[PDB]
Parts: structure tokens; C-alpha cells; sequence
């Protein structure tokens, strides 16, 4: 039940100093571009300005988009909501 | 049952948080409302707050609202004077038809069809008029032939030398183009004025 | 308040602790009136110019008034002779007395920048616009945006201190004009740490919980950024260039400042990058930049391709600016992280990554000669490796009969471009001494 | 180090700081 | 190389099986050598495995081993082997018990894909 | 042997084409996912795809398949010495 | 002639607009207007944005005046309706003939694709057959707009980025040259490359897999993202799967599930979603729940 | 045949002290080329001409 996760490539080259290692994308990064600011990459920097501004003078993720089959929960979704509407 | 005035300060310190709320039908509601508020209050408190809350109703992300917002500035307009628009609500509105989206340029197109009516003659032609006119070549299809609406609609309250002057040109140019559902409303403009 | 609190620095032996008091007050929660820049400039001298000229000079003025000086201005084109009297006699006043004159100077700044005013009337509407700062800042600073925005809101002070960069949306001319970016840098420099404050506050009152701190914080960080970042858009040329030495100029002793108030900043700019035209100006702009050798290590570990091609460039300048232990220690690595980037990576990417840096490695040869056998043997390797790579898809120039010696392929892009970075380091060690 | 007092001067003898992978 | 136990759910060994991604090689002796040393792993722990006292009909654990591959010649970082050579060298206790890693109650199948291009 | 080390000098991707056995593209799959290289693993799992070569073909087209790619190399790699 | 036909569709469209189906001639001749309207555009139909997607309606008409509400009247906002109206709805006859009325009244304003539920056998089982002999008597409008149903295109590209398909990808298809070759003029076939369009669906999966539907394939993100590379496409928006936020991202923002029937089967109680992209190519979203009734 | 500068310049939804409109973009947008190619239809017959009396 332990998943395996490839690691970040490690190149010492003999033609900061032999412990290096240049790194590898994990695609599990999910940003917090709201908690921090390294993110948040050049172009959309004035719309995260903005949007981050809007929701401080007004959560992390702009977007949550769940990819999984619980968009497809309506069962879930109803035991949340309430209805005791009864004939 | 009980007067405005008592009810609208009643409902003042809430409506502002109000005018900005989840659901839109509450905010349909208000701004359904809201000239009752003005006229009761006058032109000072009005423009004091409530002037921005329906200027930031005229750009709402639903179409609803927007309809509603312009008919409701349809009725501010002749309850506090055509100069009062004139001096506070139609720089704004006017200035409102460059932004890149054509969202916001066919609710100008919207908001003059509507206060055309109301904000006589002379200040329509000096104001509104020469931006409608300025519109005609914008790019996009849908403002293309919405202008030609507009002017259908615009066109009874000009004087025919205006008309004949400046309108003939633009509304046959739009029959020139080559979107056949613009050409078409051009055409039905151009027959409705009678202007050829 | 900014009156008040020089009054009471003048006057330290009598009010026991309220200036310590005060002042306190003042740093904490208004800082952005602790800014040295405008307390420096109160000392003046103790030259007494100043005091002698005003002496002998202020005589009677035959009662120049603010509504004579406007109606100057209204026909400054047609008469400019007569702003420039009414002006120099201005500046002799007082720095109260002058505070009748803030809406006449600053209201009417629109056609200062029409192309023909002798610089001389920019230069003491600049000085006189820094006396009115030393005293009125609050004010003065609306006045001037709301008269600066581009031919149109009225800008409140509450508005600009939420969002500083508001001061930016100005004439673009003004960004060609050198007393009058002055003058908007100040302003700039001013709302950010105004627009701190204001946010600072702002969580304190709602707070009726970390989350909102370092959203705060993070916040700021970007906001600081983003201010650097139109600023060096500014500093690039407009395509109608191909004055802006003076505006670069004054752009960098303000990103300095920045700079030195907070290292943050540096590490956030370099990591977002930016346009590398712009490196070879700032790098010797800017003098407290060689601070980039400490975290280049980091830069490059990033995974974007983007963000490590900025990283070698940035290195490139820093090292001829600079040649110290450290750069070379890190400059070897660049090196050794090319060479493992070649193995690791195909070619349509290889083209992307390559081009762009390759003029890079001339940069470091001229710094290092030591760094120069490793050099040499990255650069045979990558024209070999890509030379190979030509044969294996037909080619219609073929650069192999080259060997005897627009819009092209990649890789012949490529091998050209070896090609000329080996002239120019042959050229750059035979002519380098 | 010393991002004031310049790499080559006399010396005087006597919260995201990283990205977030990173 | 295990992904679902017996303790797991239908949920989790739908979700592992499903989410595979094909990035190694063929190391089907390494493999089967795990799989077996599982089975009897969990058959010593029963110990329903009655040694020194015959073979008990009723004790069993009837397990059913498929296999799927293609049918291609044997990878390994050494090289490629032309023969199936199951590892003779067992980590796992009381193996020598009994000479063959599998036991006459387990059974495997292996089902080869052969399917042609066009 | 050859591909274990890292200092190649021979537009090591652009050749993945020509090769047409499965089991050595089988090799360079798990090589590039092991070092991590993707860009790379991409196109070796691309090249194994490639329709062209199953391993269960009737053969009749797999020699002329193995062939096209040989004459291909060959021609290549003759374009590049001399 | 056509100007006299073309006031008497207004008259129509503004019945319509008061839940007042039209008379069988009328349905008729509309059906045989339409045919030659859609004969002239071929499967990917492209169309310039502006635009406002909207996902799987189900033919609910109620829901539908609201997001015309929404979004705008039809001549003004420009619509690219995804496939799925005609089914599990008290009202889909209306639906489907406001829909058809909106298209041949205006050939640009609009554009509706194939869903899954718009062919001969679906339709019989799941209701539109029993409405529409219901409400008509007979089956002659039943002909008529089951007819039309092959006519529709199949997928709409926006500015050579958006691809709008209702189902998504397959293993048959890889390019927009074979989406199309293929041809519609055919009665969605129960296996092959145009049954799937309209069965597939997104998955956290990888690789391929049998659709539980029954009918069509599953695609994982590798798929998505290799096909995106294969034709420079950006971004894939299909709407067959129920959801909550009413848009969803998957295949780390590769395609995009919207639905804009809210409450579906008035039970689900989902809200709903409608994304638009203004003229500069500036996506945004807006969300709503069904009008009071 | 076959930045910041001016984003900045204007911006902020129009009301400076609210959010802006859309969520985001889709990637770099507007393709900008649509260009085709139009050179010249003659003496392209021409030149494959020569060339085909050359292969002749
Ligand atoms: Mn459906
Ligand atoms: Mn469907």
C-alpha cells in the first residue's frame, strides 16, 4: 500500500559544489499561489495581484476542480444538504 | 402600508451590503427598488453612496441584472433632471465603451437606447450620437449590428438634418459589409427611418 | 502632522517625552512619512545660501499671487518668460508660504510636459514640489496623481494607499520627461509603504487566524514585485526609440533603495525573471546587486527551462561585473549543469534552451580564464552533438560542407550559432590580454 | 551577505523564503 | 511490486489496478519468485501446512495465479536470458521445507498477447 | 552496456526512430524512467507504439519494416562521415 | 418571399418563448428549412469566438429560459449548446424546437452539436417518443426531428484552441483530419469511431478502458494531453457528466466538464454552469439554480 | 506552396476597488497568423518545368 515516487534527478558532473542536483517535476505540485509568492509565474502576475487583493480586503485555490468521481457524488451531495420535506 | 421614508432608513444601513450579495434575484430585487430610495433620499445621499453601487451594478457578470440596472437608471435620470445625468451618470456610462471585452460595449449600446429617450434631443446628438456613430467599424459582428438597433430605435428623436447627414452614411455602410444578419438589420433600420 | 513633528525636532530641550512619544507614534503607524529621503533633504546646509538669498531677494515681489501665476500659466506657451519670473521668485519663499501655491503648481502639470519648456521650469517645479513634500505630503501626493492620470477618476488618498500602483497609470509621456518620473518614483516609493501600513491595520480591525497574516504578507511580497517589475518595463526602450539614460538612471537609485530595505524582493524579482535585455544595464545600475551570487545556486535548481536560461544570462553579467571566489565557484557550475542539460534534454526543446544562453559562455571566458578548458570542451561536444543530429533528417543547406570555410531550420540555427560564439571567444581572447 | 557594504571593502575586524516545492 | 492485499477492499484494488503505468521491465522470474513467497508466507503463518505428518486433503488454500504478458524475451539490467531461471537464493524462512517455491494446491495460468498490428 | 553511460555524444533522441526492437526500446524505457527523463521516456514510449512493429506480425512485414530503417541509418550515417 | 417567411419564424420564435409548441405543418416545414441549413457545414464547424458554451440541457425548459436569462437573449449573446436536450424532461419537445427555431432563425448567433441521446433507438426508450405522441398524437413531428438529428455536426473548434465535443476523445480517431472524413449522414452506429465521440469521458485513470455506459471509451490524462499535442488544441470542453459546481477542470486544466441543466431530473438539485469567452479569448464562468416555478 | 507596462496601463474591471472580471485565460490567445500563402501562382509551372527536364 506504499506508492513509489520518482525523485529529483541528482547530477554531479566531473568534466554548490557535489551535492547538486538539478530538479525534476513532480506533478503532484498543486501551488498555493494565494500562500505564498514564489508562484505565481510572470504573465498572470497582475490578475493574481488583483484577485488576491479582492479576496483579502473581502481560502488558498482559486480553483478546486476535484477530478474525482465525486463530481458524479449526488447521493454524497444530498446527505449533506438537508430536506425533511415529508407529505 | 408604511411610508418610504421609514422603511428606507430602516433598510439603509443594510442595503449597500445588500446591493452585493450571493444570489442574483435579491439583487434584481433591490435594483428594482432602488429609485423609490432615490427619490425619497434626494440627489446628495444618492450620489453620496448609491451612485457607485449602480454604476457597479451596470457591469454585473449576469445579463438580468444589467437589463434591469439601466431600466432603473431609466427612471433615476427623469426623477433628478436630465442635467444631473447629464453632468454625473453619462461621462462614466459614455466612457464605459472601450474596454477590450464587447460585453460591456453592448450594454453602453444598451444604456443609451434607453436614456435617448429620456435626456432630450440636443445632448443625445452632441454626446451620445457621435460615439453610436464611432462604434459602427468595431470588429465584432454582434455590437455591428446592435448599433443598427440602437439607431432604429434613436433614430424618431433626431432632427432629419442630422439624419440624412451622418446617420445615411453609417447604416448604408453596414449593408456593405459582409455578415448577412447585420446587412439584414441594416436594411430593416434603413426602411423603418425612411431615410432612403 | 508632518509639520508638526519637525516643529517639535526643532524644539527638543522643552517638551520632555513627547517627542520621543511622538515620534514613536509616527514610525509605527505611519511610515510612510519616515522616509529618509525627505527628512534628509530638511537639513539642507548650514550654508546659509538659502537664508542670505531670501534675505536680500524677497524684497517686495511686487505681490505675486496665485491667481497671477495662473493666469501666467493658462498662456505659458504663448509666454513662457513670465512662468519662469514668477517661479524663480517662488522658490525663494518659505516653506509655509509656499502652500497657497499647491493647487496652482500642481493642478496644472498636464502641459509641462508639452514638448518645448526649457528644462529649467521642470527643474524648479521640481525642487519647488520637494519643499511643499517636506511639509504636505498627505495632500500633495493626491494632487499630483489626480493631476497626472492620462487625458478620468479623482483618486482619494484611501484609494491610491489599497492600490499603489494606481501612480503608474500615468501620461506616457511622463515616462520620458526626467524631473517629473522623479517625482513619481517618490510618490511610488511613498503609497507602497503606505498601502503596508494600511493592510496592516486593516487585519487588526476585522480580526473581530495565521491564514490572513501570511496572506498579508504574501500580498505584499507581490505587490513590491510587481512595482519593480512595471518599473523595469519602464526602463525598456519603446520600438519608436529603434533622455532614457536619465530615466534608467533614476529607475535604478530607486529599485537600490528597495533593494537594500528588503532582500525578499531580490530573491522574488529574480525568480519571477525578467526581460534579459535588461541585464546588462542593471547589473552595473544597480550596485547593491551582486547579492544574486548568494541564491543563482537555488535559481538554477528550478525545474522551468525559463527560469534556468535566466539564471545562466543573469550569472553571465554578474560575473564580468564582478570576479571574486564565489562568482567562480558558481560560475563553474553553470557550467557542469549545461553539460548535464545537454544529455538531458530532445532536441526541440535543446534548440530553445541553447540558443538563447549559448552567447552566455563568451561572458565567462572573458572573466575566467582558469574556467576555460571546460568551456571549450562544452562547446565541441554541443556543435558535435548537434552536428550529428543534422544528418538524420535531410537538410537543404546541409552545413557539413561548411566545414571547408533568415528563416532556417533549428539545428542549422544552432550550429550557426556555435560557430559565431567561437569566433567571438577566439576574438575576446586574442584582443583580451 | 552584507547587501549594503559591497563584496570588495575594508572589513570591520571587531515566511515562504523558498519556493514552496523547493 | 504488490499493490492489493487481502486485508484491501474492492475500492482500493479497482483503484490500483486501474491507475498502472508501464515504465519497467520484465523481470517475470523476480516476479513470480515474490508472488510465491507471498503464498506461502501466508500458508506457513495458517499453518495448515502439515510437514512431517502428511498431506492433509482437507487443508487447503486454493489460489489461482494469472498472469499477463506478452510473451517477450526476458529482460535484465545484466542482460537478456533466454531461460526462465527462477532466483535460487530465498530471504524468506523454511523455504528449503519444500523444494519448489509453489505448493499443489496454487495454480497459475498465463495468458500471452499476441495481437497483430494491422 | 553502451547506453548505461551518460556521456553520449550521437543525438542520442533523434535516433530512437531508426531502432525497431522491441526489447531494446524496452531497455530505454525503463533507463529514462529510472534517471528520470521524461522528454526522453515520452518518445521512447511513442516509438514503441508506432504500429509499424509488433513482435506479432507475419514477418512479411517486419523484414521489410527492419530494412526501410536500415537503409535509413545507413544513409544518415553516411551523410555525416564524408 | 424570404422576408415575409422570416417575420412569420419571429412570430414562432416569440410563441416558443411562451411554452407554446407550434402546430405539426409548422414543425414540417421547419424540420425541411432546416436540412438545407445544416447540409452546408461540414463536422468540425468552426466558429469565432465570442462565444458562451453551454452544457448538457436534458430538455429543460424552465432551466433553459433562465439561462437565457443569464447569458443573454439569443440574438445578442452567441450560444455553442453541447449535445443532450431532448431527454429525462417534461418539456424537451420545446427544448429541441426552441433550439432548431433559434438555429434556422439565426445561422451564426448559434450552433447546437450531437449529443449521445439525439438518434433513433435512445430517443424511443427514454421518453422524447412517448412526449411526442403524447402531446402530437402521432409520430409524423417524431420523424421529422428524429430525421433532423443526423444533420447536426459533430464537434465546433473556437479560434483553433477550444475543441467543444460532447463526449471526447478516442482510440479510432487521433487528428481533426479524420474527425472530418468521417461522415454523419448515419444514425450514431452502437460501435466505431462516431459511436464513441459520444460516449467518452474523462478519468484519473491512464491509458484506455471500457466506459461503464456500455458504449465508449475512457481516456486518461496521458491520452488528452498527447492528443493536445498532437494538433496544438489547448483545451477540450465536453459536458456528458453530471456535476456539482457545474465546471469542473480535469487532466490538470486539459478539459473542462460543464453542465448546465441544473437539478438534474429535478431531484440531483446540482447547480449549474455556463462558461463564456469573450473576443480576446477571456474565459470566465457563471453559475446559477433554477428559476422559481 | 504551403507587457506588464501597458496591462497595467488599463486594468482592474473598471472599478479599482473590487475583483476583476474574468477568472483567467486559456493560454497565449488569438492565434495572430491566419496568413496564407499567395505568392505567385505563375512560373512556379515554370520552374517545375525545369526541374522535371532535368529528372527527364
Ligand atoms: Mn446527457
Ligand atoms: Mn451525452
Amino acid at each position: 500500500g506504499k506508492k513509489v515516487v520518482q525523485e529529483t534527478g541528482i547530477k554531479v558532473r566531473s568534466r554548490e559544489y557535489t551535492g547538486f542536483q538539478v530538479a525534476l517535476l513532480n506533478k503532484d505540485l498543486k501551488p498555493q499561489t494565494f500562500r505564498n509568492a514564489y508562484d505565481i509565474p510572470r504573465r498572470n502576475l497582475l490578475d493574481h495581484l488583483t484577485r488576491m487583493r479582492s479576496n483579502l480586503l473581502k481560502d488558498e485555490d482559486q480553483v478546486h476542480s476535484v477530478p474525482i468521481a465525486q463530481m458524479g457524488n449526488y447521493q454524497e451531495y444530498l446527505k449533506q444538504v438537508p430536506s425533511p420535506l415529508r407529505e | 402600508v408604511i411610508g418610504i421614508r421609514q422603511l428606507s432608513q430602516s433598510l439603509l444601513p443594510a442595503i449597500v451590503e445588500l446591493a452585493e450579495d450571493a444570489k442574483w434575484r435579491v439583487r434584481l430585487a433591490i435594483i428594482e427598488y432602488m429609485p423609490l430610495l432615490a427619490g425619497q433620499l434626494g440627489v446628495e445621499f444618492f450620489d453620496e453612496k448609491l451612485n457607485s453601487l449602480c454604476m457597479a451594478w451596470l457591469v454585473d457578470h449576469v445579463y438580468a441584472i444589467r437589463e434591469a440596472a439601466t431600466s432603473n437608471l431609466k427612471k433615476l435620470v427623469e426623477k433628478f433632471g436630465k442635467e444631473w445625468a447629464h453632468a454625473t451618470i453619462i461621462p462614466k456610462v459614455l466612457a464605459m465603451s472601450g474596454d477590450p471585452n464587447y460585453l460591456h460595449r453592448m450594454t453602453t449600446l444598451f444604456c443609451i437606447n434607453v436614456l435617448s429617450e429620456v435626456c432630450g434631443q440636443d445632448i443625445t446628438t452632441k454626446h451620445m450620437l457621435p460615439t453610436v456613430l464611432r462604434m459602427a467599424g468595431d470588429p465584432v459582428a454582434n455590437v455591428r449590428f446592435n448599433v443598427a438597433k440602437s439607431l432604429q430605435k434613436i433614430g424618431p428623436i433626431l432632427d432629419n438634418s442630422t439624419l440624412q447627414s451622418e446617420v445615411k452614411p453609417i447604416l448604408e455602410k453596414l449593408t456593405q459589409d459582409q455578415d448577412v444578419d447585420v446587412k439584414y438589420f441594416a436594411q430593416e433600420a434603413l426602411t423603418v427611418l425612411s431615410l432612403a | 502632522i508632518k509639520f508638526l513633528i519637525r516643529q517639535a525636532q526643532g524644539l527638543q530641550q522643552e517638551l520632555g517625552g513627547l517627542h520621543s512619544a511622538l515620534l514613536r507614534l509616527l514610525a509605527t503607524n505611519y511610515p510612510h512619512l519616515c522616509i529618509v529621503d525627505d527628512w534628509i533633504c530638511e537639513e539642507e546646509i548650514t550654508g546659509t545660501d538659502a537664508l542670505l538669498r531670501r534675505m536680500l531677494l524677497t524684497n517686495n515681489a511686487k505681490n505675486h499671487s496665485p491667481k497671477q501665476l495662473q493666469e501666467a500659466f493658462s498662456a505659458v506657451p504663448v509666454n513662457n518668460t513670465q512662468v519662469m519670473q514668477i517661479i524663480e521668485h517662488l522658490t525663494l519663499l518659505s516653506a509655509s508660504e509656499l502652500i497657497p501655491y499647491a493647487e496652482v503648481l500642481t493642478s496644472n502639470m498636464s502641459q509641462l510636459l508639452n514638448s518645448g519648456v526649457p528644462r529649467r521650469i521642470l527643474q524648479t517645479v521640481n525642487k519647488l514640489w520637494m519643499v511643499l513634500n517636506t511639509v504636505m505630503p498627505r495632500r500633495l501626493w493626491v494632487m499630483t496623481v489626480n493631476a497626472l492620470q492620462p487625458s478620468q477618476q479623482k483618486y482619494t488618498q484611501n484609494d491610491l494607499m489599497i492600490d499603489p500602483l494606481i501612480v503608474l497609470r500615468c501620461d506616457q509621456r511622463v515616462h520620458r520627461c526626467p524631473p517629473l518620473m522623479d517625482i513619481t518614483l517618490h510618490m511610488l516609493n511613498g503609497y507602497l509603504l503606505a498601502s503596508k501600513a494600511y493592510l496592516s491595520a486593516h487585519l487588526k480591525e476585522t480580526e473581530q487566524e495565521v491564514t490572513r497574516e501570511e496572506l498579508k504578507n504574501a500580498l505584499l511580497a507581490a505587490q513590491d514585485s510587481a512595482a519593480v517589475q512595471i518599473l523595469l518595463e519602464i526602463c525598456l526602450p519603446t520600438e519608436e526609440e529603434k533622455n532614457l539614460r536619465e530615466v534608467q538612471c533614476l529607475i535604478c537609485c530607486l529599485l537600490h533603495q528597495m533593494y537594500i530595505a528588503d532582500p525578499n524582493i531580490a530573491k522574488l524579482v529574480h525568480f519571477q525573471g525578467y526581460p534579459c535585455e535588461l541585464l546588462p544595464l542593471t547589473v552595473a545600475g544597480i550596485p547593491s546587486m551582486h547579492i544574486c551570487l548568494d541564491f543563482i545556486p537555488e535559481l538554477i535548481a528550478q525545474p522551468e527551462l525559463e527560469k534556468q536560461i535566466f539564471a545562466i544570462q543573469l550569472l553571465s553579467h554578474l560575473c564580468i561585473q564582478y570576479a571574486l571566489p564565489k562568482s567562480l565557484s558558481v560560475a563553474r557550475l553553470a557550467v557542469n549543469v549545461m553539460g548535464t542539460l545537454l544529455t538531458v534534454l530532445t532536441q526541440a526543446k535543446r534548440y530553445a534552451f541553447f540558443m538563447p544562453t549559448l552567447p552566455s559562455l563568451v561572458s565567462f571566458c572573458r572573466a575566467f580564464p582558469p574556467l576555460y578548458e571546460d568551456i571549450m570542451s562544452l562547446l565541441i561536444q554541443i556543435g558535435q552533438v548537434c552536428a550529428s543530429d543534422v544528418a538524420t533528417q535531410t537538410r537543404d543547406i546541409d552545413p557539413i560542407i561548411t566545414r571547408l570555410q533568415g528563416s532556417m531550420d533549428p539545428d542549422v540555427q544552432l550550429c550557426h550559432c556555435i560557430e559565431r560564439t567561437v569566433i567571438e571567444i577566439i576574438n575576446m581572447s586574442v584582443s583580451g590580454i | 551577505t552584507s547587501p549594503s557594504y559591497s563584496p570588495t571593502s575594508p572589513s570591520y575586524s571587531p515566511t515562504s523564503p523558498s519556493y514552496s516545492p523547493t | 511490486a504488490i499493490k492489493a492485499g487481502w486485508k484491501e477492499n474492492h475500492a482500493t484494488f479497482m483503484n490500483e489496478l486501474k491507475n498502472l503505468q508501464a515504465e519497467g521491465l520484465t523481470t517475470l522470474g523476480q516476479s513470480l519468485r515474490t508472488a510465491f513467497d507471498l503464498l506461502n508466507l501466508n500458508r506457513l503463518v495458517t499453518g495448515i501446512d502439515n510437514y512431517g505428518q502428511g498431506r492433509n486433503p482437507f487443508f487447503l488454500e486454493p489460489a489461482i495465479i494469472i498472469t499477463i504478458t506478452d510473451g517477450s524475451k526476458l529482460t535484465t539490467t545484466s542482460g537478456v536470458q533466454d531461460e526462465l531461471h527462477l532466483p535460487l537464493n530465498s530471504p524468506l524462512p523454511g523455504s528449503e521445507l519444500t523444494k519448489e517455491p509453489f505448493r499443489w494446491d496454487q495454480r497459475l495460468f498465463a495468458l500471452v498477447l499476441r495481437l497483430p498490428g494491422t | 552496456k553502451s547506453l548505461q553511460e551518460q556521456n553520449s555524444h550521437d543525438a542520442m533522441d533523434s535516433y530512437y526512430d531508426y531502432i525497431w526492437d522491441v526489447t531494446i526500446l524496452e531497455y530505454l524505457t525503463y533507463l529514462h524512467h529510472k534517471r528520470g527523463e521524461t522528454d526522453k521516456r515520452q518518445i521512447a514510449i511513442k516509438a514503441i507504439g508506432q504500429t509499424e512493429l509488433n513482435a506479432s506480425n507475419p514477418e512479411e512485414v517486419l523484414q521489410l519494416a527492419a530494412q526501410r530503417r536500415k537503409k535509413k541509418f545507413l544513409q544518415a550515417m553516411a551523410k555525416l562521415y564524408f | 418571399d424570404e422576408k415575409v417567411f422570416t417575420k412569420e419564424l419571429d412570430q414562432w420564435i416569440e410563441q416558443l418563448n411562451e411554452c407554446k409548441q407550434l402546430s405539426e405543418s409548422q414543425v414540417k416545414s421547419l424540420c425541411e428549412k432546416a436540412k438545407e441549413i445544416l447540409t452546408k457545414e461540414s463536422n468540425v464547424q468552426e466558429v469565432r469566438c465570442p462565444v458562451t458554451v453551454c452544457g448538457d440541457v436534458h430538455g429543460q425548459f424552465h432551466d433553459l429560459m433562465e439561462l437565457f436569462r443569464i447569458g443573454g437573449k439569443s440574438p445578442d449573446t452567441n450560444y455553442l449548446f453541447m449535445g443532450d436536450y431532448v431527454d429525462r424532461g417534461y418539456y424537451s419537445v420545446e427544448t429541441v424546437t426552441l433550439l432548431v427555431a433559434l438555429k434556422v432563425r439565426y445561422r451564426e448567433r448559434i450552433t447546437i452539436l450531437r449529443g449521445n441521446h439525439e438518434s433513433r433507438q435512445i430517443t424511443q426508450v427514454y421518453g422524447f417518443y412517448d412526449e411526442c405522441l403524447r402531446k402530437y398524437g402521432n409520430a409524423n413531428v417524431w420523424k421529422y426531428f428524429t430525421d433532423l438529428f443526423d444533420y447536426l455536426p459533430l464537434t465546433a473548434l473556437v479560434d483553433g484552441q477550444i475543441f467543444c465535443l460532447h463526449g471526447g476523445l478516442s482510440p479510432s480517431i487521433d487528428t481533426l483530419d479524420h474527425i472530418r472524413a468521417l461522415d454523419r449522414l448515419q444514425e450514431v452506429p452502437h460501435e466505431g469511431p462516431m459511436c464513441d465521440l459520444l460516449w467518452s469521458d474523462p478519468d484519473d485513470r491512464g491509458g484506455w478502458g471500457i466506459s461503464p455506459r456500455g458504449a465508449g471509451y475512457t481516456f486518461g490524462q496521458d491520452i488528452s494531453e498527447t492528443f493536445n499535442h498532437a494538433n496544438g488544441l489547448t483545451l477540450v470542453s465536453r459536458a456528458h457528466q453530471l456535476v456539482m459546481e457545474g465546471y469542473n477542470w480535469c487532466h490538470d486544466r486539459n478539459v473542462v466538464t460543464i453542465f448546465s441543466a441544473p437539478n438534474y431530473c429535478y431531484r440531483c438539485g446540482n447547480q449549474a454552469a455556463i462558461m463564456e469567452l469573450d473576443d480576446t479569448l477571456k474565459y470566465s464562468f457563471l453559475q446559477f439554480d433554477p428559476a422559481p416555478r | 506552396g504551403q507587457t506588464n507596462r501597458r496591462h497595467t496601463a488599463a486594468v482592474p474591471g473598471p472599478g479599482g476597488i473590487w475583483s476583476v472580471f474574468h477568472a483567467g485565460v486559456i493560454g497565449r490567445g488569438l492565434k495572430p497568423p491566419k496568413f496564407v500563402q499567395s505568392r505567385n501562382q505563375q512560373e512556379v509551372i515554370y520552374n517545375t518545368q525545369s526541374l522535371l527536364s532535368l529528372l527527364v
